[PDB]
């Protein structure tokens, strides 16, 4: 058989634009430095350029492809090159990470679009307050290459989170968890990704 | 004048990366493009000399040291994820433009 | 490893300038040097791909788009005085080093 | 048959050094500028480098070859590319030309070597005061590429002169003629050139 993620890699490599901008990010994201696995800034940059410059039909195919097995979900999880772009020795606190994000024009803007566009509403048919999967996917993919870079965490599901947790939150733990769970347990986002994977 | 060596052209083929025999183990794919066709017409001083020396028999032979149809520019880099989830990048593997050189 | 394509070599011949057929009328002479020999061994990614695709039959043919033995450097300019006492200079007319390209 | 000047051109083009430095001077000496036949300075430079850098056996072969016909003597006369390096619209006075020469280190030095080394003495077997054809030829070829650039004038002989005459010399006419005739009627120089052409 193969899988939908392979098919999306095939389509990308057969398209002049997708192919070029994929290589443009795979390069800095896998080129190790002295005493570091990659240059995270240059990898982040190329990731942003990938999603900004490559039409959604190609760039989303690889990020949001639907899977039936672990060979597929593991390919999908590697799309953003997480060893370089996502993981770090330690997880910062999500409220500190949000603060860092907000000092940066692109991060602040993409983060706000995310909370605005992927707001779940349980009373809606789409399950999204703004009722627009396209704007939620745009907002989510938009975070990739910011300090708020998110990725799939749970290989049996579509669950995502940035690289942060809520350890040592003091009085702000409830706010922290609200922020973190907006990524982890987000019916609007999950439906939007499922919708893209179906072929809407 | 209307273009010497018009027959030197680009041809595209659809391949698995594994077909290239470059040592990779992956299910990923590419378009590979190559340059072929004749370069009989002389486009340089050096090539004119070779052709003229065969014509006047100072070179006891024909088509010796001739130019050939070769890439003069390459397609963009191609990357892929292999079976062990390792990324690779292919460079200067596919032709973008052909010429006699 | 001990040098692929060792057979791609420089050969020198002694000529009248008139033998070149370049339009000159003169009694002057030169050494003309050219590059010839086989380029069967692949020295680049692109050339490895071509060779491998013939081997595994994805290219229904052999030796298509192959490299050839060509100058990779040229001898110095050669000048001469013609029959009408006009000077000329030949440039990039003779090979200094050969390679497969 | 052909001629000795052709043979010297053949030898030069078959030698790596002579061939290169010949082309190196033929180039600037035949490349016209806007409103001028050549750049005389650049042609002069390359001429000096030719005689300084190319062994005498090659460089002298072309300059000093012996001739039996006008096809040979005309080839020999073109060796220094005189249309560029020698001729000018007007001939200056040889005493003015000597003055200009003397303000230049190379010209001053080469000119003195010439008068020293090509001094004719009628009582000597060689006909040279310094009795050394080699040093006279060295001194003479040495002037080529200076303002004192000399060349064959008289196609039926070995007579040479720089590009100057003795018109308007006032009281200095005798000195002027002495200077000019040291080139034109010089038994030491003529013997030295004949000697090279014979094969000493
Ligand atoms: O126009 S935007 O404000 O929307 O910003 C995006 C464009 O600016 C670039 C230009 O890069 S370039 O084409 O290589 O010259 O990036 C530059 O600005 C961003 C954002 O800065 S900002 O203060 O938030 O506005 C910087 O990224 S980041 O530090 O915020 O993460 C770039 O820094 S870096 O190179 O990634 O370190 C900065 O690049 S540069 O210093 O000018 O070279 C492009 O964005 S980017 O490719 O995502 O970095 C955008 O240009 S574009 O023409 O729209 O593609
Ligand atoms: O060492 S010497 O004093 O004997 O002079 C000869 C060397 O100097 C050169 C260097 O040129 S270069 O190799 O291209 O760099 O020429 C330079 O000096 C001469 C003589 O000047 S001087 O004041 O009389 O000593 C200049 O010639 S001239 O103006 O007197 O006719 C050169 O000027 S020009 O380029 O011909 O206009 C001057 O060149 S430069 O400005 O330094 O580039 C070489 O002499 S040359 O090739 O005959 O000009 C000699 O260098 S070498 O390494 O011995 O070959
Ligand atoms: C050339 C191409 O795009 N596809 C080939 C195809 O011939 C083959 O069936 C497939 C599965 O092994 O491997 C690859
Ligand atoms: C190749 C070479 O150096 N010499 C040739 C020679 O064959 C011929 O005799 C000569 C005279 O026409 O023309 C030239």
């Amino acid at each position: 058989k193969g899988n939908n993620c392979l098919d999306a890699a095939k389509a990308c490599n057969l398209d002049d634009t997708c192919k070029k901008y994929r290589s443009a990010y795979i390069t800095p994201c896998t080129t190790s430095m002295s005493n570091e696995v990659c240059n995270r800034r240059k990898c982040h940059k190329a990731l942003r350029q990938f999603f900004d410059k490559v039409p959604a039909k190609h760039s989303y195919g690889m990020l949001f492809c639907s899977c039936r097995d672990i060979a597929c979900t593991e390919r999908r999880r590697q799309t953003i090159v997480p060893v370089c772009s996502y993981e770090e020795r330690e997880r910062p606190n999500c409220l500190s990470l949000q603060d860092s994000c907000k000092t940066n024009y692109i991060c602040r803007s993409r983060l706000a679009d995310f909370f605005t566009n992927c707001q779940p509403e349980s009373r809606s048919v789409s399950n999204c307050l703004k009722e627009n999967y396209a704007d939620c996917l745009l907002a989510y993919s938009g975070l990739i290459g910011t300090v708020m870079t998110p990725n799939y965490v749970d290989s049996s599901s579509l669950s995502v989170a940035p690289w942060c947790d809520c350890s040592n939150s003091g009085n702000d733990l409830e706010d922290c968890l609200k922020f973190l769970n907006f990524f982890k347990d987000n019916t609007c986002l999950k439906n939007a990704i499922q919708a893209f994977g179906n072929g809407s | 004048q209307r273009g010497k060596n018009r027959g030197c052209v680009l041809t595209a083929i659809h391949l698995n990366v594994t077909d290239l025999g470059l040592g990779y183990e992956t299910k990923e794919e590419l378009i590979f493009r190559y340059c072929s066709g004749s370069c009989d017409a002389a486009e340089t001083t050096y090539d004119k000399i070779l052709k003229n020396l065969s014509r006047n028999r100072r070179l006891v032979s024909d088509k010796v040291g001739q130019a050939c149809c070769r890439p003069i520019a390459f397609d963009d880099d191609l990357s892929f994820l292999d079976d062990n989830l390792v990324y690779h990048i292919l460079r200067k593997h596919s032709a973008k433009r052909c010429g006699c050189i």
